[PDB]
């Protein structure tokens, strides 16, 4: 029968590792780097677009940074198509919670459920896992500003600063060096851009190969604002820190 | 070789190896004999134990008042198939007030076994059956093979060393077919038949199993001290 | 539906997928359970290749199943969430129908049954998780500590450890734990637990978690400084 | 079932619920507690169809307790009330709807404010300073419209509640065998034993 | 390679080797034939007498579908019974909806599509039988032969099994010597002769002859077995020709 | 790979044969049937001294008149016991009587071959089912993952089975008392066990018509162990 | 509207002695004011020394007897030809009847 | 190399099972041809009956799908009949659902879509057949549309299929280069059939008796096949010129 | 029987590649060249009509397809796969948008739905990925004109101009030299014809080239009058004659 052609995507190696999860992580390590940095007064999300062409429409484009609700965003590393499947599920899940309890969903609860979906694809169903790692940036009134990451295994962890995708080893060492707890958003913006600039596989970091976003309480009084940066705004912030 | 992974695969010479391997399980089973006259049909079965502390595996099963079988091979598979026969005999009685013809019983077993030889995931049944019965056309004896092949016979035997009894019955054909209106003599002929398949062991009181059905006799099984008469 | 029998017997009579799930447990961070005269203590290793962690929000290693029972584990973290969720749901379901919280034995028996089911169901792999389940039965002061594993077998332990280098810490506990006289107090029990982890861990800084469960739903997690005092005290007695 | 009342004052929510369980021409019990604690600072009283009431109450209780254990956190009274409303709003278009009316009294620890929600079996939710289900409201609402002030103490609320029970004991046709009174505030839930 | 390990897989030739392997199982089976005649069809088959213990006349191999169609087959006997069971279901549903008994060409395609369906997936095995069948309908007599692939055609005469080539040669002589047509009673006699002649390819065990027929005049358009005097007469005709 | 329900060329089911190897790795369980009762005994075999041995549960009640001992992958036995208990209680509900021991065993054995591509694999545990009914008296059955069950006068299963069975062949007779059977299980368990037999690493049980199925205390077994050692020294 | 029930009349009677028991019933079968049969037996030997009658709506009565007779047959098949005691028969018949609690057999039953 | 057993991509982006299904197309060793007139569409195919025991009237690869649509198949008969039954059912359902007769090109697209599914879904093999659909469509006029195991389909001025298809194709190309038009400029279908047989004779280089050919003709409101004597009448007309 | 293939046929290899997706992209590389260029007041999509036989009528085979009145699509790779995707794409524009909001979806969202369908063929049981890359051009009120590429993986990217298939590498370089942000629609059509001539070998005329635009509303192509707000489709397929007119002033 069809047994002959079954890859057995949800089995253990003799060493107790999940083949497909390991190979999905190997895939993600070639995707453009994405960095998240959590400050005391906000969060920065920075991501490098995968080798751009000059005829790509840059302003009407979205590849790395997606909005889940008004208080939560994600940076993506891996297959974009796989990520959008999961993003739409996450968007719906947030609305289900809001409909049920009349309160915006706590960040961890959303992260756990999305991570639980990934876990399922590694234990049952015989399907390939999602080749995606997320950086979650969000705010709620319990824990305030929060950064999380999840990967194809469905395992998630919380961070002060973290990178996913390419050159995470080098990126993490640089973040570990210059990060401190009393840091402000504008300092974190600078650290994020400086780290990408040193870890990039490109010749020089320019506005057209970046996506940028902040989550501040820099609205007017006790409320949170999501700012997905426009091309010209990335061009300005790159000049303001003296990278170009 | 490369064509015995499942029942759904033919070999290059047109063989079904899984069905043949199922047939092999019958050959390892303990010998059982079947024979009939015009008035009665008799099953004789050699029972097998695990050791001297164990019981002797029962070989004969009743299906209705007028029908029953003996088994050789995987016993759980015989339980599944006998249960199916019990239901089919029963359906015929409840719906049509009709005793199931021994021939139809054979056709039904054939078709049930066949379906397990043409689909992925399943396996063939690993047991052979000898069905005896008395219906509106007199006494009958059938031989079931898990390939699906069912055959009506005057007498036969299946299991290990069944060839000895099968040869004997082939010689005795003209004698035992005319043992009409005499149960004890038809059994004696069956007990002598199964004796041609014995090696180093002889028929004892908790070793021998005999069943009979006929004109004025419901399907009944004899074990223990009730078979001492025939040793 | 995906049907494949993934857990099957091999010629020598082993189920390799279950045995490989045990290897995932062996890779996981060390977890230890020690029960005293009036308490149970659950200790857990946390690897230190991860700096820049946020410990406020990162999932804790010991989870409350109900107000009176806790569950720690070794192995795949994602797998453990599924077992914890099911256990928490069964806890509330038991309270609803029996009008009494679960016993620790019952909660363990349920979790072990779930694990076993995933070893002979089509289309699923076994859980890469072994658990330590500790607590006190309703209106009872006798300490309870149970262990489960991927195969589905479970049993009660005076003290037990699971995870990487668990054979080293089990060795320690086997000569340092007296059945005739279990740690008489909370302090004694926490110390023996911290000592056993220090055989394997590295630094007694933000690498060790300790959770103490006492009778009648009395569960509290120790902070860094509180644990660090045990680490400091043990090292000074060692230099002798 | 029958009489359930609620009053929200300055610092607490007070729920009063009748003690009688009547079937046919017999009062089977006179000490029935028509309430369930959903969380440490949230209490729900209920009235309606026999069987349905307790079954629904305990089902909600199980779900909120499950949430508490999962998140190691207590849901706000507003959040709990919305969850309960949705369950009843689902129920009303089921094959057999829950015929249960509830009041939810809670103290929001994040806001430091008492909150009282009235929800009927259709899933009709309103936040109120005072509430009642069934025929009780036909006497108590007008009474409370007159005597209630928003800045009252817990003691003033209990006296205001005594005035309601007295009116019901005078003008209601059925003997409801008094009420069990419970207070919800910053320190949780407690029962008044002498009412 | 490995193209022959799974059903429904095309080889680089464009062949389904599993079906060709099922054909080998058919070639291993006993001989069965079909002769089309003036106003009907005749079917005959070789029954190998394995032992003295086989009850004569009591292991019937030819099968009736509805009341007007006969079916015989060579190869795996259980597979043939499965095909006839389906045929009976198909014929019953046709008569249910359309009232009239199923026409032979209509019935032929029902079996054809069903056998063809067992070459479409790797989760089923092809049929290990070639089936000769036919009968009488409103448009007269029809004879068909269906193979494991699902392929079928109409036939003047048909043969399959271990002695198919011997039987085919003998069938071709009848077609050449009788251009106007063969009578039903003659075709019964000829069927006996051809089975006896085809038995030379299976001559270790001696055999038992079984014949059936449908004829507009002789059997009133219904399927009947040939028994007693008409059978013995046909056996004697065959015995005289081999000597 | 290959189908789960595949036959070998010798006419045996691969998975069933492989599960029989798993049972050989299991701890020893012995049963002896007398006219005064049936005795069931097992080796506990704790993997570590810190493990509390009384939590090891390898002898189990099915009903008041039926008990059960296990050997092999013991986690697999839970659903078998659950089924057995439900079958026993259900029969009492439907027929207001005790269910025959043989009928119980047949019901458990019906689960066995319900695997394939139903559960994904056969059970990796063998069961000794002991009980009493009015028709056939005291009975002992050996239930395998093949779906087959034999009645036994005495039977051993597990790692020390073939050596223990040969010993049971010599010792068993049709006039054994219950006390004689108890000692005989202890004697044969002590022979095949790795560690030295005591009340903490071995467990006894019996089923009698009068008192039903009982698991013995560690105190009661300890005295039978002492009575056994004294009798072997006495000649 | 179609009414699935009817009334076939008749009456039955059971008495028990020290070492015997009788089950009697008239042989008349009716609908409305007409006689269907003067001799239609409704007391049956079900095997194992159990006699049974299900009186009321004859279609339901026959169906029940038919199902119980069949229950006796399968009791033998499943429990080594063991005799079905009268108390066990009674309990079995309860489950036959209650199984159709929401579409009842319209009969009084005596064994 | 299990990528050659089921319909998944090979490293070079190919589907071998689809390619091998194309080779099954020529297993019958029969050539077919289709042309268009002013008022009609003619399709012809070789008829080879090797066995003397066969009933020649039952040997056919041309099918009447509906009253207006005809279909000739190149490939084994089991798959051919499978395709024919489905096409008949599809055409019947279309008429019931949408109130008008299914056009030839729409049926072609539908059957091509079904074929495409077998190239993408693993459990279903492709049918080893090429289907040529013919009609006189009420909107588009004379129509020839052809389907293959890849799920490809297109309309044709004329077409040919089989082992010696290329010879017939170029023969037709060279005629339409000469005539400068999209069809056979002829009034009657009889002479369009004669054209079809004539150009098949020239391309294949063989002579045909009445039993070596099979002819289907589509006119307004009906498609029909010709008898042996209808073809014989047509063969005589060619010979006498 | 029944689909026993409930498992993924596309899986990760040790190196992290998804084999079947890579191999699908290889099939797209073999496919005939197609391109798209975005102007200030419109979008053009073009491709070569590779005829299988000169007896075949290449008008009956449409490579450029209308999806909505304001959205069109062209492809490179496997034709049959494209055909069924167009069927599914047309339907999903109705079921998941028009039947809900009473208007046609914006380009980016229809593209998003097609991408989803292609992603699922990469993960679901018993299927291979689609062997095509799509170029989708369209207009909507709030986003204006846009051009998208969709790959076998399900990924999509917005483009000012691009090419896919056989000679895409050279064609992209050609478009980089010629494209500016002030191009008028007629200038973009001119550049599209120039770029395509490089990759086409045989005949280069209106019968071998297929070309459509997304531009001004066409009231004459609406089929009815009387509703002021309905002004006609922005999608228009250029005729064989209209192409030849522009090939003289080339
Ligand atoms: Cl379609």
């Amino acid at each position: 029968g069809s047994r002959r052609y079954d890859s057995r995507t949800t089995i253990f190696s003799p060493e107790g590792r999940l083949y497909q999860v390991e190979y999905a992580l190997e895939s993600i390590s070639h995707a453009g780097t994405a960095i998240g940095i959590m400050a005391s007064d906000g969060i920065v999300l920075a991501a490098e677009r995968k080798v751009t062409s000059t005829l790509l429409e840059q302003d009407t484009s979205t590849e790395k940074l997606y909005k889940l609700n008004d208080k939560i965003a994600v940076a993506v590393a891996g297959l974009t198509a796989d990520a959008e499947i999961l993003i739409n599920t996450a968007r719906i899940h947030a609305q289900n919670y809001l409909k049920t309890y009349n309160e915006d969903i706590p960040v961890e609860i959303l992260v756990r459920r999305l991570s639980d979906i990934k876990q399922g694809y590694t234990q049952h169903g015989g399907l390939r896992p999602f080749g995606v790692s997320f950086i979650y940036a969000g705010y709620d009134d319990r824990y305030g500003y929060q950064l999380y990451t999840s990967n194809p295994s469905g395992n998630y962890t919380g961070w002060k600063a973290i990178s996913v995708g390419a050159n995470t080893s080098a990126a993490q060492t640089l973040l570990q060096m210059d990060y401190k707890d009393d840091m402000k958003v504008d300092d974190a913006i600078e650290l994020a851009l400086k780290t990408l600039s040193k870890t990039t596989d490109s010749s020089a970091l320019t506005y057209d190969r970046l996506e940028f976003a902040t989550i501040r309480k820099g609205a007017n009084d006790g409320e949170v604002y999501q700012k997905i940066f426009k091309p010209q705004e990335i061009k300005d912030i790159l000049v303001k820190t003296g990278i170009t | 070789n490369n064509y015995d992974g499942d029942t759904v695969t033919f070999s290059p010479t047109g063989r079904l190896f899984q069905v043949e391997y199922a047939l092999e399980a019958i050959k390892q089973g303990s010998v059982t004999v079947g024979l009939r006259s015009n008035t009665h049909a008799v099953l004789v079965a050699l029972k097998r134990n695990a050791d001297e502390l164990s019981s002797y595996q029962k070989k004969i099963i009743k299906c209705d008042e007028h029908m029953g079988l003996s088994l050789a091979g995987l016993a759980p598979d015989a339980r599944v198939l006998s249960n199916y026969l019990r239901q089919q005999c029963n359906y015929s009685s409840l719906v049509f007030n009709r005793k199931l013809a021994v021939e139809r019983a054979g056709h039904l077993l054939c078709d049930k076994a066949q379906k397990n030889t043409q689909s992925y995931g399943g396996r063939p049944y690993g047991v052979g059956l000898l069905i005896i019965g008395y219906d509106k056309s007199g006494a009958h004896l059938l031989e079931f093979q898990p390939s699906g092949n069912v055959t009506e016979l005057y007498g036969t035997a299946i299991g290990a060393r069944s060839q000895g009894a099968k040869t004997y019955l082939e010689r005795t054909l003209d004698t035992f077919i005319k043992i009409d209106g005499n149960p004890d003599e038809l059994i004696k002929a069956g007990v002598e038949a199964i004796s041609q398949s014995l090696r180093d062991e002889s028929l004892t009181v908790d070793n021998l199993s005999i069943a009979i059905v006929g004109k004025d006799t419901p399907f009944t099984i004899y074990d223990g001290e009730a078979v001492a008469k025939y040793i | 539906g995906y049907d494949r029998a993934l857990s099957i017997f091999s010629p020598d009579g082993h189920i390799f997928q279950v045995e490989y799930a045990l290897e995932a447990v062996k890779r996981g961070t060390c977890a230890v359970g020690v029960k005293g005269k009036n308490c149970v203590v659950l200790g857990c290793e946390r690897r230190s290749t991860l700096k820049l962690q946020d410990t406020r929000i990162t999932p804790s290693k010991v989870s409350k199943i109900d107000s009176h029972v806790v569950l720690s584990f070794s192995g795949l973290n994602a797998d453990s969430r599924i077992l914890i969720e099911k256990a928490r749901v069964e806890a509330q379901s038991h309270r609803l129908t029996l009008e009494d919280p679960v016993t620790v034995e019952y909660l363990t028996r349920y979790v072990a049954g779930v694990q076993q089911r995933y070893t002979q169901s089509g289309g699923v792999r076994p859980f890469g998780v072994s658990t330590l389940i500790a607590g006190f039965d309703p209106r009872d002061d006798e300490p309870k500590l149970y262990q489960t594993e991927p195969s589905g077998i479970y049993s009660s332990w005076s003290a037990q450890t699971i995870g990487r280098n668990s054979k080293t810490v089990r060795e320690f506990l086997e000569k340092n734990y007296d059945r005739k006289e279990p740690p008489a107090t909370v302090e004694e029990c926490v110390k023996l637990t911290v000592r056993s982890l220090l055989e394997v861990v590295q630094t007694g800084a933000k690498n060790i978690e300790i959770t103490v469960v006492k009778p009648d739903s009395d569960i509290v997690a120790l902070s860094s400084e509180e644990i660090n005092q045990y680490v400091t005290q043990i090292e000074q007695e060692k230099q002798e | 079932m029958d009489i359930i009342l609620g009053i929200r004052v300055q610092d607490s929510v007070i729920l009063a619920s009748s003690k009688a369980v009547t079937r046919g021409i017999s009062v089977l019990k006179d000490s029935d507690d028509k309430t369930r604690q959903l969380s440490p600072h949230t209490l729900m009283s209920f009235a309606g169809e026999a069987g349905d009431t307790v079954q629904f109450a305990e089902y909600i209780q199980a779900n909120i307790q499950l949430y508490s254990i999962r998140e190691d956190y207590e849901l706000s009274p507003q959040a709990v009330s919305s969850f309960v409303r949705q369950e009843l709003a689902k129920s009303i278009r089921s094959r057999r709807p829950y015929q249960v009316n509830v009041l939810i009294g809670g103290y929001d620890k994040k806001k430091n404010k008492p909150e009282l929600y009235q929800i009927d079996y259709l899933g009709t939710k309103v936040e109120l300073p005072y509430g009642a289900h069934g025929y009780s409201g036909f006497y108590t609402f007008s009474l409370l419209d007159h005597h209630y002030r928003p800045d009252m103490t817990t003691e003033e609320g209990l006296d205001l509640l005594k005035l309601c029970v007295q009116e019901l004991e005078k003008r209601m046709p059925m003997d409801f065998k008094g009420v069990i009174v419970k207070i919800v505030d910053k320190d949780g839930i407690r029962q008044v034993d002498d009412f | 390679t490995g193209y022959d390990l799974s059903n429904s897989v095309f080889s680089p030739d464009g062949r389904n080797f599993q079906v060709e392997y099922a054909v080998k199982a058919v070639e291993n089976g006993t001989t069965s034939i079909g002769i089309k005649c003036n106003d009907g069809v005749v079917f005959a088959v070789e029954k190998l007498i394995t032992s003295k213990l086989l009850v004569p006349q009591k292991n019937v191999k030819i099968q009736v579908v509805d009341r007007h169609i006969g079916c015989v087959y060579s190869g795996l006997i259980p597979d043939g019974r499965h095909l006839v069971n389906r045929g009976r279901e198909e014929a019953a549903s046709f008569k249910k909806l359309y009232k009239t008994p199923i026409p032979i060409p209509a019935f032929a395609d029902r079996l054809g599509q069903y056998v063809q369906a067992h070459t479409l997936y790797n989760s089923v095995r092809p049929f290990g039988v070639s089936t000769i069948f036919g009968g009488v309908d409103k448009n007269g007599a029809h004879l068909y032969m269906l193979e494991p692939s699902g392929s079928y055609w109409g036939y003047k005469g048909a043969a399959t099994g271990k002695g198919r080539q011997s039987a085919k040669a003998e069938l071709e002589k009848l077609v050449d010597h009788h251009p106007e047509g063969l009578s039903a009673r003659e075709a019964v006699k000829q069927a006996a002769k051809i089975i006896y002649l085809a038995h030379e390819d299976n001559k270790e065990k001696d055999f038992e002859l079984e014949i059936s027929w449908c004829s507009l005049s002789e059997t009133n358009g219904l399927h009947k077995f040939v028994k007693g005097d008409l059978l013995q007469e046909a056996i004697d005709f065959a015995q005289k020709e081999i000597n | 790979d290959r189908g789960v329900s595949t036959f070998s060329p010798e006419g045996r089911l691969f998975q069933v044969e492989y599960s029989l190897e798993a049972i050989k790795l299991g701890s020893t369980a012995i049963g002896i049937a007398t006219k005064e009762g049936v005795v069931l005994g097992v080796e506990k075999r704790a993997t570590s001294p810190l493990l509390e041995s009384d939590s090891i549960e390898k002898i189990v009640e099915i009903d008041r008149h039926i008990g059960c001992a296990m050997s092999g992958l013991t986690a697999d036995a839970r659903s078998m016991i659950e089924h057995a208990r439900t079958a026993a209680v259900t029969h009492n509900l439907y027929y207001d009587e005790d269910i025959n021991v043989e009928s119980l065993t047949q019901s458990v054995c019906d689960l066995a071959l319900r695997f394939g591509e139903l559960m994904s694999r056969p059970f990796g545990v063998a069961l000794l089912i002991a009980g009493h009914d009015a028709d056939d008296g005291y009975q002992l059955f050996h239930a395998e993952p093949s779906g087959t069950f034999y009645r036994y006068n005495a039977k051993a299963i597990g790692s020390g089975s073939e050596g223990a069975q040969a010993e049971l062949l010599n010792e068993w007779h049709s006039s054994l008392t219950l006390k004689e059977a108890e000692l005989l299980v202890l004697k044969i368990l002590k022979q095949v066990m790795e560690e030295k037999l005591d009340e903490n690493n071995a467990q006894l049980s019996c089923i009698t018509k009068q008192d039903g199925f009982k698991i013995y205390d560690n105190e009661k077994t300890a005295e039978l162990i002492k009575e056994l050692k004294e009798k072997e020294a006495a000649e | 509207q179609f009414n699935p029930y009817g009334d076939n009349g008749g009456t039955i009677l059971g008495i028990a002695g020290e070492d015997f028991a009788v089950l009697a019933g008239d042989t008349r079968n009716i609908t409305d004011y007409s006689i269907n049969s003067r001799y239609e037996p409704k007391v049956f030997d079900c095997g194992d020394n159990i006699v049974m009658s299900a009186n009321g709506f004859a279609a339901d009565g026959d169906a029940l007897v038919k199902r119980f007779k069949n229950s006796v047959k399968w009791y033998h098949f499943d429990h080594n030809d063991k005799k079905l005691s009268i108390n066990s028969a009674a309990r079995n018949i309860q489950h036959l009847l209650y199984g159709k609690r929401f579409f009842p057999y319209y009969v009084h039953t005596i064994i | 190399g299990y990528d050659r057993h089921i319909t998944i991509f090979s490293p070079e982006g190919r589907l071998y099972q689809v390619e091998y299904a194309f080779k099954a197309t020529n297993q019958t060793n029969i050539n077919s041809l289709a042309v268009r007139g002013k008022d009609c569409t003619v399709v012809i195919s070789q008829k080879k009956v090797p066995d003397k025991l066969l009933d020649p009237t039952t040997v056919s690869y041309i099918f009447c799908i509906s009253r207006t649509i005809g279909m000739v198949v190149n490939g084994p008969i089991p798959d051919a009949r499978n395709a024919a039954l489905r096409a008949k059912a599809e055409a019947a359902e279309f008429r019931y659902k949408y109130g008008y007769d299914m056009p030839c090109d729409v049926l072609a697209k539908r059957m091509a879509n079904l074929s495409q599914i077998y190239t993408q879904r693993a459990y279903m093999r492709p049918l080893g057949v090429i289907l040529t659909f013919v009609s006189v469509d009420e909107e588009l006029g004379p129509s020839i549309y052809k389907t293959d195991p890849a799920g490809y389909y297109v309309g044709y001025k004329a077409t040919a299929t089989g082992p010696k298809q290329q010879e017939i194709t170029t023969n037709l190309e060279n005629h339409f280069k000469k005539s400068k038009i999209d069809h056979i400029n002829e009034e009657s279908w009889e002479k369009v059939v004669e054209f079809a047989i004539t150009h098949m004779i020239d391309a294949l280089g063989t002579e045909f008796s009445k039993n070596d050919l099979e002819v289907g003709v589509a006119t307004k409101d009906k498609f029909f096949t010709l008898s042996a004597e209808n073809i014989e009448e047509r063969l005589v007309a060619i010979a006498e010129q | 029987m029944t689909d026993r293939y409930s498992f993924s046929l596309t899986t990760f290899s040790p190196s992290g590649k998804l084999g079947q997706i890579d191999y699908a992209l290889t099939a797209v590389k073999q496919g005939v060249t197609s391109l798209g260029i975005k102007a200030t007041n419109g979008v053009v999509i073009a491709t070569e009509k590779k005829s299988s036989s000169p007896l075949a009528m290449s008008e009956t085979l449409s490579k450029v397809s209308l999806l909505t009145p304001d959205i069109g699509a062209v492809y490179s790779g496997m034709g049959p796969d494209y055909r069924v995707l167009v069927d599914k794409s047309r339907k999903v524009a109705h079921t998941s948008y028009k039947r809900i909001y009473g208007e046609y979806p914006p380009t980016k969202l229809l593209v998003s739905e097609v991408a989803k369908i292609m992603q699922e063929a990469t993960q679901s049981g018993g299927v291979r990925p689609f062997g095509v890359s799509l170029l989708i051009a369209g207009h909507d009120e709030f986003n204006g004109f846009s051009l998208y590429q969709v790959d076998p993986s399900g990924s999509y990217f917005p483009w000012k101009a691009t090419a896919i298939g056989k000679g895409s590498v050279a064609a992209k370089t050609f478009l980089e030299k010629r494209w500016n942000d002030e191009l008028e629609l007629e200038d973009a059509i001119h550049i599209a014809l120039l770029t395509l001539k490089e990759s086409v070998e045989g005949e280069f005329n209106g019968d071998t080239i297929e070309l459509a635009i997304i531009g001004d509303e066409n009231p004459d192509l609406l089929g009815y009058t009387g509703i002021p707000t309905d002004k006609g489709p922005r999608f228009r397929k250029l005729t064989s004659q209209e192409i030849n007119d522009r090939l003289e002033a080339l």
